[PDB]
RNA sequence: GACUUGGGCAAUGUGACUGCUGAUCAGCAGUCACAUUGCCCAAGUCUCUU
RNA sequence: GAGACUUGGGCAAUGUGACUGCUGAUCAGCAGUCACAUUGCCCAAGU
């Protein structure tokens, strides 16, 4: 039925489709990055993958009040060649794998 | 893995020993892939390029060694004995290998 | 390199036999050396034995975290071999290593 | 980016470049074993490249404006042991040139 | 103009900009290359008197 | 216990699956696997298979 | 009557988190001749700035994220003991009491 | 006919590379269709967007490995109605987000009027050990596959 | 005094589900090096040309 | 003009070789959470 059918899948982390049709999937979405990064390093030594970090209880406090109170968080830095140096966080879920 | 390549050496060893096991039988071994060096001489090139499965399927190898890949609904000849050496871990694992 | 090179002749299924195959004039006195108990010191006893094998030494300090400084030391011979320790215990590993090999 | 004087920039790149703007329009440098080419009293006989492991070798002949001596580049690459033959060629006549 | 794109784009589309088609393919609607002397001059054989 | 002293350059930082335990560089870590391996099966199967 | 020169004593016990990154290779540097060890008491300005220097690039080379505690913990008078111990003191010393 | 005019190819997926291509082979003997074969063994990734439907312009029935299809799809160089039936083989893996389960959450994102005909495979209906209480997982696995 | 119902407090367990660590295996991707023979341009030295 | 020879800018592939990275599943250990069963005790009622 369907109502089993999305209880059962549609609890977790919503996927995400943009808008041409393509779907991009919360369990690819580690291998994509990493695909990524493995594109831009110029020369063969200056090989470098994401630095994930995890942030403390009170770094947990100061950016996310106190909704982040029992969850972690993950704290992803990006590569330095990358466009990206705003050290994207997570939301709080309930494990840290998550 | 490297179980396959050590008992695949030994069972050489063994039937070339024997003068009873010499004729009948004929090893063969596989893993999945990254397909570790067949050869312990630490040759630079090896020209074969047949496949071990077709070995096995067309009669040049009657003794198959394999690790956890030809369990899942591989179609053979009328294969009169199989050997689980290590012991079954799973239902699944049992059932096809049966 | 200065090492690296094989020119023993041997295949390595059976290159571990190098030790095994020199002539009987440097083995009986080394194995001899090797066996004696009176040796002042592990230090002593393993620079005899490698003299004996007319095996000269090279020791150099590899760069490492711990403060006993930790030591490894070639051969030189035709057969690539390489030891490392503690310096304490590096002369001990000759000898357990020759103690194995000579036979 | 920091002086926004062209002039500035210049006067620190010449402080850089002096000795070398120096030698080279006294001497201009080009490619090696065009030079040797060039240099047609040597009459460069390279050797076919032989290759032994992953390392390849080549031998040159010159007339070194009193012998005909024998070279060997060794570099990883044909081309790459061409060069180094041809570099250490010319280093042997210019000494020979004394 | 492209600040923050990664550098081995920028020198791809450098060598298309510096390349000699690019160059070309401006000169021919820059309506230039009709005066240019190229031809080794020979009068008797390969010109025309006005 | 003398390669876990070797002093090898820098090399890239391995962490466990949820990133609290630390590991060993790669390169350290395949020799110990090789070796650990070896030793399995020679606990297994016997000296020849060793 | 041997110590470690007084300089980098007092930069060890006033710098506790230059102190944690503090290695023995850093101390196998300190060569320090015959007039530094025995006269002066403590190593030159120009061995000083050496150290500050090599131990500030040992913080960020592959020396970082070790600790070197177990080793120089002996310099400063440093031990560590399991509390298993320091409970068994105390009780063996109501032992001998009684 | 052609995808263009809605034309619709049939995907048969696997887990294993041997698996995979065994089955290529006894479909190719067994019908007249010319088949193709995709695995990461040889590459497929260079196989680009205009030659996935050059491709899938060639052959009818796509045999191949669980991840190459899932990449194929999440891309979407084929939509999911330009599929007529989806064959999964040793269809027991389908669970937590092993790609079977991935693709079939993937099939939830597209309309559902466009769905292809799902065929299971098995000889087995149980992964692990957690043989006791065989209800739970018929029913995880008929959730998962849509039949 | 039977009969019925319900609740609570206990202990003795079972069945699973996640979380972490390690190991095993399958499954994908990004590369890099490099022998081999080919093709198109740029500039060179020489025969010839002159 | 005919050409040989070299470095280049490349375009191609036929090889072949090795490197690196990630996903997933299984097992083991540990930790924790859900429900359920068994032996009791006591109470609330109605007749």
């Amino acid at each position: 039925e369907l109502y089993e059918i999305k209880g059962h899948f549609q609890d977790d982390i919503d996927p995400f489709t943009n808008e041409n049709g393509a779907v991009l999937l919360p369990n690819n979405a580690l291998a994509i990055l990493h695909r990524y990064c493995q594109t831009i390093p110029t020369d063969a030594f200056g090989f470098v993958i994401p630095w994930f970090h995890v942030l403390q209880e009170d770094e947990r406090d100061r950016i996310f009040g106190v909704s982040a109170k029992g969850k972690h968080v993950i704290s992803i830095n990006m590569p330095v060649n990358c466009m990206l140096r705003d050290t994207i966080y997570s939301d709080p879920m309930d494990n840290v794998k998550t | 893995r490297y179980t396959c390549k050590c008992i695949y050496g030994l069972l050489l060893n063994y039937i070339q020993s024997t003068p009873e096991l010499r004729n009948v039988l004929t090893p063969q071994f596989m893993v999945g892939r990254n397909n570790i060096s067949p050869d312990f001489e630490s040759v630079l090139e090896r020209k074969w390029q047949k496949s071990a499965i077709q070995q096995f399927r067309d009669g040049n190898a009657n003794l198959m060694i394999c690790s956890s890949v030809l369990e899942e609904g591989i179609d053979v000849q009328a294969c009169n004995h199989v050997f689980i050496l290590d012991p079954v871990k799973t239902f699944n694992m049992y059932v096809q290998s049966k | 390199e200065a090492g690296s090179v094989d020119h023993t002749g041997m295949r390595l299924c059976d290159r571990h036999n190098y030790f095994k195959n020199f002539y009987p004039t440097l083995k009986k006195e080394a194995i001899e050396a090797i066996n004696s108990d009176e040796y002042e010191s592990s230090k002593d006893k393993a620079m005899d034995v490698m003299s004996s094998l007319k095996i000269t030494p090279k020791i150099s300090e590899v760069e490492s975290s711990s403060l006993v400084p930790l030591l490894s030391v070639e051969l030189n011979c035709a057969f690539d071999v390489v030891l490392m320790a503690k310096e304490t215990d590096i002369y001990d590993h000759i000898i357990d290593y020759f103690r194995t090999m000579l036979i | 980016l920091d002086c926004r004087d062209l002039q500035r920039t210049w006067e620190v790149i010449f402080n850089l470049f002096e000795p070398e703007l120096q030698e080279f329009t006294r001497k201009v440098p080009i490619n090696h074993i065009r030079q040797l080419v060039e240099h047609k009293h040597a009459k460069p006989v390279f050797s076919s490249p032989i290759v032994e492991g992953e390392t390849v070798m080549v031998s040159c002949q010159f007339t070194c404006m009193e012998k005909t001596i024998k070279v060997y580049g060794f570099g990883s690459n044909k081309d790459q042991a061409k060069l180094s033959a041809a570099k250490h060629a010319l280093q042997q006549l210019s000494k020979c040139d004394a | 103009k492209y600040s923050d794109w990664n550098e081995g784009t920028l020198t791809e589309v450098k060598s298309k900009l510096v390349s000699n088609r690019n160059l070309l393919f401006c000169l021919i609607d820059a309506d230039i290359p009709k005066t240019l002397n190229t031809i080794q001059f020979t009068p008797r054989y390969t010109w025309l008197p006005p | 216990v003398s390669l876990d002293l070797m002093n090898i350059g820098v090399q890239p930082i391995r962490r466990s699956k949820s990133l609290q335990c630390l590991r060993d560089p790669s390169k350290k870590s395949f020799v110990k696997q090789l070796f650990n391996d070896f030793l399995y099966q020679m606990k297994e199967y016997g000296i020849y298979a060793a | 009557g041997i110590s470690l020169p007084h300089n980098v004593l007092a930069l060890w016990r006033e710098n506790p988190e230059f102190a944690k990154i503090i290695g023995p290779h850093n101390l196998r540097d300190l060569a320090l001749g015959d007039e530094e060890s025995l006269v002066k008491g403590n190593c030159s300005d120009i061995n000083y700035n050496r150290f500050v220097e090599g131990c500030r690039a040992n913080g960020q080379s592959f020396y970082a994220g070790a600790d070197f505690s177990s080793e120089v913990n002996f310099c400063v008078g440093l031990v560590t003991i399991p509390n298993k111990v320091i409970a068994d003191t105390l009780e063996a010393l109501l032992g001998v009491i009684v | 006919k052609p995808i263009e005019s809605g034309g619709k190819r049939a995907l048969f997926m696997c887990n294993t590379v041997e698996l995979a291509r065994q089955q290529a082979m006894a479909v190719r003997r067994c019908t007249n269709f010319k088949v193709g074969f995709y695995v990461g063994e040889q590459g497929v990734d260079d196989w680009t967007r205009g030659m996935w439907s050059d491709e899938i312009k060639k052959n009818q029935v796509l045999v191949g490995t669980a991840q190459v299809f899932l990449d194929m799809v999440t891309q979407t160089y084929v939509a999911l109605s330009s599929l007529s039936v989806v064959i999964i083989d040793e269809c027991h893996h389908g669970t937590g987000h092993h790609p079977f389960r991935e693709f079939m959450r993937l099939f939830t994102i597209a309309n559902q009027t466009k769905l292809p005909r799902v065929v299971g495979l098995t000889g087995v209906l149980i992964k692990g050990n957690e043989i006791t209480n065989v209800a739970t997982k018929l029913k995880e696995l008929e959730i998962t596959y849509r039949g």
